[PDB]
RNA sequence: GUGAACAGCCUCUAGUUGAUAGAAUAAUGUAGAUAAGGGAAGUCGGCAAAAUAGAUCCGUAACUUCGGGAUAAGGAUUGGC
RNA sequence: AAUGGAUUAACGAGAUUCCCACUGUCCCUAUCUA
RNA sequence: GCGUUGGAUUGUUCACCCACUAAUAGGGAACGUGAGCUGGGUUUAGACCGUCGUGAGACAGGUUAGUUUUACCCUACUGAUGAAUGUUACCGCAAUAGUAAUUGAACUUAGUACGAGAGGAACAGUUCAUUCGGAUAAUUGGUUUUUGCGGCUGUCUGAUCAGGCAUUGCCGCGAAGCUACCAUCCGCUGGAUUAUGGCUGAACGCCUCUAAGUCAGAAUCCAUGCUAGAACGCGGUGAUUUC
């Protein structure tokens, strides 16, 4: 069997990468500053309140 | 977990147990096997003298007459007198298959109740005239 | 003399990790700390200025 | 998912809990847990038990037959979901599990009066039969007026 | 795995060790087994070669008909007696170990089994399947 | 002679010197680099670690033998406040390493955070800040300089965080401080981002989501000093040996005449700082959700604390990770979730998960029931109920 | 008192309450234990430990100097009222 | 071959081999007390 | 780089089988390793049999029985504090040192290439396991002085109640804790090369893989990643006492 550290297998992974895992990830990154962007809007109507 | 128990009730050590034994009773056909096995090496008395109620082979004839006539055996006798405590009981005491659950001790108060006891009634027929 | 002694918390106030609490050895001087304050009344001196300036221990027989 | 009973206990045992045991004879004994399962091994008898559920249903405590508990049994003939019988099930669980307990309390109920009456009695038997402690209360009670005076 | 088991095998409790004796489920004739070697086993110092549930070893017979004593063959585990893990939330155990006997194909060699057989030994094993009256 | 039987190493190489680290609070070794297209995103956080329980899971995993079944598994619960910041740290490049030119703070700060700086709080006059406050004055001007000059200069940018310790039923008054690297592009957009969320708490599904691969680090489970025998696991001698049978027979040959480094004496198990990656995440619950545990299967209206609470962990009443395996560390202790350093390619790293049951009866005890309504349904009326 | 017993364990008369103590409960020890599944694969070697154990009834082989072997082996049983 | 040889019941803190029972010797270590 | 086993007969290595396995490779370190073990065998005094001697006794020889017993010392190694760099506290960087994962099968390619037949592969995509390591206690087992709750024999406090003693009296269950491939989880990817395959290309008016130049290419090497953090390597920030 061929090792961790295969450079056969480490360029079948380099493909992968470049593919569907990085899509994955990128989709991934768009959700998540969606939700910190809206965490600001939340803190702020909280601050407006005290305001009145 | 303890000494003494773990002597006897391990799992290689297990008897037969209380269930099968409530349906080797319940006829008249496995009855007669038990009392008229075919003879085996393999087995303590050779494969006769097997008492139905204690899962146990005795050595001889001699050890029939003093082990019917003791407070071991008269466990057995008095702890298969009712319903044998299928899985079924254990499942009609949450809620759940009470007319599966009913059904079979209305067959047992009706049915196979006394059709047992009209075999333990020759077997004590039985063993007094052959011992 | 400090070998194989066990460490304690409280000779941080000195810098020093083994300390250790001798009983008997401090009710002599103690003792003897009591006897000097007496004989420096005796002769007349001052209590608020008074310091221990020479201390000494050395063997006996 | 089956929130399976205990061979033993009658207590659910849910997903990641208790030992099975399979005998030769080829039917399962699931427990509830480890006490369960160790006086299993040992021969008992849970009609003779008394902390188990099958000795309480036998012995004439918590009740055994109703009209509630036949709701439950099992089914070997699957109902080929329609919603309308789901969200009916989810509403007829809620309901049969409370009058469960409207008929459980009442149960205990009739099982459990008229223990004020030998409550009564066992007192009119400490109290008439000690008159002479019932001397030393009374002058317990006027040293008790008296220190606030 | 090896040869005749398709798909893998997971991990399960290592019950049996080597010498160590039991029972035969079919009727072929042998009563008892004696496990001289487990197939697929791994090699570290000081170790045993222990079996498992729908395991391949090589086993004697020590009682049996005198045709088939005194010759290596190898067996399939179908029972175990020590608790495994099923990966639904259970634990569970046989009464006994037990094994039936079979060419390195993993074809039987008797024509039925008595008594339960496993199910994750009866996955593993389809000529099993075949002559198991009962499963778990 | 030649050994005569080959075998192992007794004890991995790679985790010396054992022993006990340098403060509670495991530090982070080296974090995702930097995409500088993206937004601006946190790359770690840090929460408290309380207990376990169990998850079955309708595995649906291509090609496995348990495609389409059933499997039941083992998940930690990491209570997860809100992490409020105060700070940003600018870093500059040198032909020597990194090295910090400035930190900013944030005009006022929690009192758990003026409680980090002291170790004798009851006698102190409470005195952490008091002078930089007096920095913002008019314009401030002190403040935007030293802001100004980590736009200038400072090749990345950390961020001061802590978390909330007086939401937590932890009793211990004193948040820990931290700093978390940022990964978002252009490092001006970096700081713009933390200047606008001084005194601002962050939550965590900000951070993180299901289905996410990442990874825990923090301080195990310390053991005092332990023998040989069960620190590397070494063979025990057989019985009655003489000078004992828990230890290394043989710790050197006649050359070299020095006990060399790799022969297992005794000392120090556990304390030690850990790191252990490719942890899947499998729950995000909210504190203001009622009926956490509750999924989409079994409707009842449930929280993830199980009955009489945690073990030596009171109640969950915050925002949650459900993770499965086990973390490294023990419960009421601070772990570290860093955040997967690299894409993953395994297909594990993919897989959208479906819980079906989340286990909540006692961890105090052989527990059967899951909520107390079920314990009253089952057992019926008390005798101290009527 | 239990028991076949001056065995062992417990108490009355009589006698001591002496043997450096306090605080903590790491390793390795010394002394004593219990372990799932398998059952000598350990080892020069079953060393050590475990198992058997009192009593009553039944039963008891080769061998032999006829006295023995013999508690041979192997089984059934044992509380309280 | 009374430098004594062959035989053999009973007996032995004598020397050696195996079989059932049994068990942390071992697979493989874990834990509790003084 | 990594891995090389489990058993069977003599004190035995010598010498040789049985099965598994991807494989059962060879060596060194006072023929590694007795102030680690072992005394099995090596070497006293006891005793027998055999040979030789008139004899005490020795042996061509065989069998059996059998006392060397520190460590608290300095160094080495595994762990633990620590004076002094204005005091004190918090957040960091990384010199150097170590470094880790491994092998087998399975699905699909495919009964396809290849083949007269019998037979019968690869790489790509994907799922699990063998040794090894790091942790972890949900669950399941193991452990019980929680002497927690019961139970039993003997004696003792007049009986009941509640208890004492039996080197922890014994039996059953037993939470918490500690634990086990006897339980579950997790174990990465960039660069430069060796053999060797090439391109341009001379020496040598052809030709060549090499001399200048250059493209690739190994479980190899150094890094990313993971542990410790120089107690005399360093940075950033907080407060700084009036008796």
């Amino acid at each position: 069997a061929k090792s961790l550290r295969a450079s056969s297998h480490l360029n079948a992974k380099s493909v992968k990468r470049r593919g569907v895992f990085q899509k994955a990830v990128d989709a991934r990154e768009q959700r998540i500053s969606d939700k910190l962007k809206e965490d600001l809007l939340k803190q702020k109507l909280e601050d407006l309140k005290k305001k009145e | 977990m303890g000494r003494y128990s773990v002597k006897r009730y391990k799992t290689k050590r297990r008897t037969r147990d209380l269930d099968l034994i409530y349906n080797d009773l319940s006829t008249k056909e496995s009855v007669q096997k038990l009392l008229n096995q075919p003879l085996d090496e393999t087995k303590p008395g050779l494969g006769q003298h097997y008492c139905i109620h204690c899962a146990k082979y005795m050595e001889t004839a001699i050890a029939l007459k003093t082990h019917l006539k003791g407070k071991v055996h008269k466990r057995r006798v008095k702890e298969l007198r009712g319903v044998p405590y299928t899985q079924e009981v254990s499942d009609a005491a949450a809620g759940y298959n009470l007319n599966k659950f009913l059904n079979r001790v209305q067959e047992i108060t009706q049915s196979v109740g006394p059709e047992k006891e009209s075999n333990e009634a020759l077997l004590k027929e039985h063993l007094d005239s052959t011992l | 003399f400090n070998s194989s002694i066990g460490r304690t918390a409280q000779g941080k106030e000195f810098g020093v990790t083994k300390a250790r609490w001798p009983a008997k050895s401090v009710k002599f001087v103690q003792g003897l700390l009591q006897n000097a304050a007496a004989n420096a009344e005796a002769k007349g001196l001052d209590a608020t200025k008074l310091y221990v300036s020479h201390i000494q221990v050395n063997q006996a027989p | 998912m089956r929130i399976y009973q205990c061979h033993f206990c009658s207590s659910p045992c849910y997903p990641g809990h208790g030992i099975m045991f399979v005998r030769n004879d080829a039917k399962e004994f699931r427990f509830c847990r480890s006490k369960c399962h160790k006086a299993f091994k040992q021969r008992r008898n849970p009609r003779k038990l008394k902390w188990t559920k099958a000795f309480r249903k036998a012995a004439g405590k918590e009740l055994a037959v109703d009209s509630t508990l036949t709701f439950a049994q099992r089914r070997n003939v699957p109902v080929r979901y329609n919603r309308e019988l789901v969200a009916t099930t989810l509403k007829a669980m809620a309901r049969i599990e409370e009058i469960r307990q409207k008929r459980e309390r009442a149960f205990y109920k009739n099982r459990m009066r008229g223990n004020k009456e030998k409550d009564f009695l066992r007192d009119k038997k400490l109290v008439e039969s000690n008159p002479e402690l019932l001397r030393i209360r009374e002058v317990e009670i006027a040293r008790k007026l008296a220190k606030e005076q | 795995s090896g040869n005749g088991a398709q798909g893998t095998k997971f991990r399960i409790s290592l019950g049996l060790p080597v010498g160590a004796i039991m029972n035969c489920a079919d009727n072929s004739g042998a009563r008892n087994l004696y496990i001289i070697a487990v197939k697929g086993s791994g090699s570290r110092l000081n170790r045993l070669p222990a079996a498992s549930l729908g395991d391949m070893v090589m086993a004697t017979v020590k009682k049996g008909k005198p045709e088939l004593r005194k010759k290596v063959m190898p067996a399939i585990v179908v029972r175990q007696a020590k608790s495994w893990r099923r990966r639904d939330g259970v634990f569970l155990y046989f009464e006994d170990n037990a094994g039936v006997i079979a060419n390195p194909k993993g074809e039987m060699k008797g024509s039925a089994i008595t008594g339960p057989v496993g199910k994750e030994c009866a996955d593993l094993w389809p000529r099993v399947a075949s002559n198991s009256g009962v499963v778990v | 002679s030649h050994r005569k039987y080959e075998a192992p190493r007794h004890g991995h190489l790679g985790f010396l010197p054992r022993k006990r680290a340098a403060s509670i609070r495991a530090r982070v070794k080296a974090f995702p680099k930097d995409d500088r297209s993206k937004p601006v995103a946190l790359t770690s956080f840090l929460g408290y670690k309380a207990g376990m329980t169990t998850i079955v899971r309708d595995l649906d995993r291509p090609g496995s033998k348990f495609h389409k079944r059933e499997v039941v598994e083992a998940v930690t619960v990491v209570d997860t406040p809100p992490v409020v910041v105060v700070g940003v740290v600018g870093y500059v490049e040198t032909p020597r390493g990194l090295r910090s030119l400035t930190t900013v703070w944030a005009e006022h700060l929690s009192d758990e955070v003026k409680r980090r700086f002291y170790k004798n709080w009851y006698k102190s006059k409470k005195k952490a800040f008091t002078k930089y406050s007096a920095k913002y004055a008019q314009d401030g001007a002190g403040i935007e300089r030293e802001l100004a000059r980590i736009k200038k200069y400072a090749s990345v940018v950390r961020v001061l965080v802590h978390t909330q310790i007086r939401k937590t039923p932890l009793a211990q008054k004193k948040a820990h401080l931290a700093e978390i690297q940022l990964n978002g592009g252009s490092i001006s957009e970096k700081v713009d981002w933390a200047r606008e969320h001084f005194e601002k708490t962050v939550a965590v599904d900000s951070v993180f989501e299901q289905n996410e691969m990442i990874d825990a680090i923090a301080v195990t489970k310390g053991h005092g000093f332990e023998g040989v025998t069960h620190r590397w696991g070494t063979k025990k001698l057989p019985r009655k040996t003489h000078r004992g049978l828990r230890k290394v027979a043989c710790i050197g040959a006649w050359h070299p005449a020095h006990v060399m480094w790799s022969v297992a004496r005794a000392g120090q198990r556990g304390y030690h700082s850990r790191t252990s990656i490719n942890h899947k995440i499998y729950r995000v619950g909210k504190g203001d959700d009622e009926a956490n545990g509750a999924t989409s299967f079994d409707r009842t209206k449930k929280t993830i604390t199980p009955m009489g609470g945690f073990v030596h962990y009171g109640e969950i009443k915050n925002d949650f990770i459900m993770v499965k395996g086990c973390i490294p560390g023990n419960r009421k202790r601070i772990v570290t979730l860093r955040k997967s350093l690299y894409t993953n390619t395994s297909r594990k790293a993919l897989e959208e998960v479906s819980l079906k049951w989340i286990d909540t009866a006692s961890k105090f005890g052989k527990g059967r029931f899951q909520t107390p309504a079920e314990k009253h349904a089952f057992m019926g009326t008390l005798k101290k109920d009527l």
